[PDB]
């Protein structure tokens, strides 16, 4: 079987600066190799057939090159929208294989996150429980560090965070920290807070809020 | 019309199915095979005209035995049809020789 | 229109088997190859096989323990496959592409999102996040939705039944006791806000559940 390497696995570049990814198979294929496009919890979509014939509603910007073993797929001009999943696919022998996939990577500028604390919802109070959610919204770099404070005191018990890939909109990056009690624990305590320690700013961005 | 161009006629629209069904059946019985090269239609088309003409090349060839069978078949077809326009031109000659001897 | 259509989810138990429909529209002609292909969570694709409806031959990749079996009822343009005695490791998104013959995939299909495990089925719980009656607001403001306590994935959370696009933060959901949660954002103008209405449709298709909740302020 023939194998498809994509090395780098990751490929940072500034905004409007043109990148490259490369594809080598273990022989040679001649132009047979394609290549796909696959963002975030999105269906792989044809960027360019036969390593250099181009595909309607793709952008002009995608373009193709190589022959052999060596294949090259270059955008000029990157966006955000472009931050997805890279992979190449050659069809000359049998069975059809695919590439080990290439992460494309936006520097943008420095962005600090927009923190917002909410409160449980009086349904979800209904059945029994209180979950307290923090957004940390379009910031840049992806290092932050979430900190939940109740009256004062820090918190670690039930809270669970989640970041998300680099967003395809701006080349941000996003963090939710719910910090999840029962109405018990709830109604017992007074003030929440939410602290998010920064790249940006050395003062952490505060959200607090009383039940109260 | 006469009987060896309407042979020759037929030779050649059925030399086409011939290559046509061929690509096709090629594709069918090369896929599943590791290392076939003869697996996608446009050139299997390809390379069924190569074998109907046999130049054959060698950039594609199958690697099956009902890929190669289907190989003899493109093969065949494509000598005799290519022969029966040879033989048709030989009646064509010999018979407009008679005609200028007379006879 | 929708070429290659997948359904959102299925829930396998350990051992058992899940037959994975892929529906088709648009020019099907006779040259039409469907395959199948494997994406584990934050892997890559993985060719699984290729069938061909006019004919009904299927290939399988001979390097990987087969684990399907591809069909095609040609009356109604569906591949289907057959997977059977499946495992956590069989736990993936299976996508369907149409092959033209000639090398490349033209389209995919959603995918279907085919989670193996022995927890039940639970819908999920919708819940609204309004900001705090002491939070002063810029010229944006921020609302959110909350999916908790569902299994399995996944959720598809879209606002205003999907006229609203810009500003939506979706974050990936967190496993525990066997129930996955997870929460989206949405940040609209402050001033557009509560007098447009503002609403998050979450659908669980592992149980044929949609909801909406409309943000309103807090009472
Ligand atoms: C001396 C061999 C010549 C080869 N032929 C004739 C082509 C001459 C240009 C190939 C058939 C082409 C359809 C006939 C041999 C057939 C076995
Ligand atoms: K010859
Ligand atoms: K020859
Ligand atoms: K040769
Ligand atoms: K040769």
């Amino acid at each position: 079987d023939i194998l498809l390497t994509q090395s780098p696995a990751i490929l940072s570049v500034s905004p409007g600066e043109r990148v490259s990814f490369s594809c080598r198979a273990s022989q040679s294929i001649g132009t047979d190799i394609h290549w796909y496009q696959q963002r975030t919890n999105g269906s792989p979509r044809l960027l360019i057939k036969y390593a250099s014939e181009s595909i309607s509603g793709i952008p002009s910007r995608f373009s193709g090159s190589g022959s052999g073993t060596d294949f090259t797929l270059s955008i000029n001009s990157v966006e955000s929208e472009d931050i997805a999943n890279y992979y190449c696919q050659q069809s000359n022998r049998w069975p059809f294989t695919f590439g080990s996939g290439t992460k494309l990577e936006i520097k943008r500028a420095d962005a600090a996150p927009t923190v917002s604390i909410f409160p449980p919802s009086s349904e979800q109070l209904t059945s029994g429980g209180a979950s307290v959610v923090c957004f940390l919204n379009n910031f840049y770099p992806k290092d932050i560090n979430v900190k939940w404070k109740i009256d004062g005191s820090e918190r670690q018990n039930g809270v669970l965070n989640s970041w998300t890939d680099q967003d395809s909109k701006d080349s941000t990056y996003s963090m939710s920290s719910t910090l999840t009690l029962t109405k018990d624990e709830y109604e017992r305590h007074n003030s929440y807070t939410c602290e998010a320690t920064h790249k940006t700013s050395t003062s952490p961005i505060v959200k607090s809020f009383n039940r109260n | 019309s006469a009987l060896h161009w309407r042979a020759a006629g037929a030779a050649t629209v059925l030399l086409v199915i011939v290559l046509l069904a061929g690509s096709y059946l090629a594709v069918l019985a090369e896929r599943g095979a590791p290392g076939a090269q003869l697996i996608t239609y446009p050139r299997a088309l390809w390379w069924s005209v190569e074998t109907a003409t046999t130049v054959g090349x060698g950039d594609l060839y199958p690697v099956t035995l009902w890929g190669r069978l289907v190989a003899v078949v493109v093969v065949v077809a494509g000598i005799t049809s290519f022969g029966l326009v040879t033989a048709a031109l030989a009646t064509w000659f010999v018979g407009r020789e008679q005609e200028r001897r007379g006879h | 229109q929708v070429q290659l259509q997948q359904p959102g989810a299925e829930l396998v138990k350990p051992g058992a088997s899940v037959k994975l429909s892929c529906k088709a529209s648009g020019y099907t002609f006779t040259s039409d190859w469907i395959h199948w292909v494997k994406q584990r969570p934050g892997h890559g694709l993985e060719w699984i096989g290729e069938i061909i409806p006019s004919y009904g031959r299927a290939n399988y990749n001979e390097k990987i323990q087969k684990k399907a079996t591809l069909t095609a009822d040609k009356s109604s343009s569906t591949a289907f496959m057959q997977l059977s005695s499946l495992t956590s490791e069989d736990s993936a998104v299976y996508y369907c592409a149409r092959e033209r013959g000639d090398g490349y995939f033209a389209v995919w299909g959603a995918g279907t999102t085919v989670t193996v495990s022995s927890a039940k089925t639970t819908p999920p719980s919708v819940y609204p996040l309004a900001p705090g009656s002491a939070a002063q607001t810029n010229s944006m403001v921020t609302l959110g939705c909350l999916v908790k306590g569902y299994f399995p994935e996944p959720v598809t959370v879209t606002w205003n039944s999907g006229s609203l696009s810009s500003g939506v933060h979706t974050f990936p959901a967190v496993l525990q006791s066997d129930l996955y949660t997870l929460s989206s954002s949405v940040t609209v103008p402050s001033s557009s806000w509560p007098s447009e209405t503002v609403t998050c449709n979450v659908a669980h298709p592992a149980s044929s559940t949609k909801v909406d909740k409309k943000i309103v302020p807090r009472d």
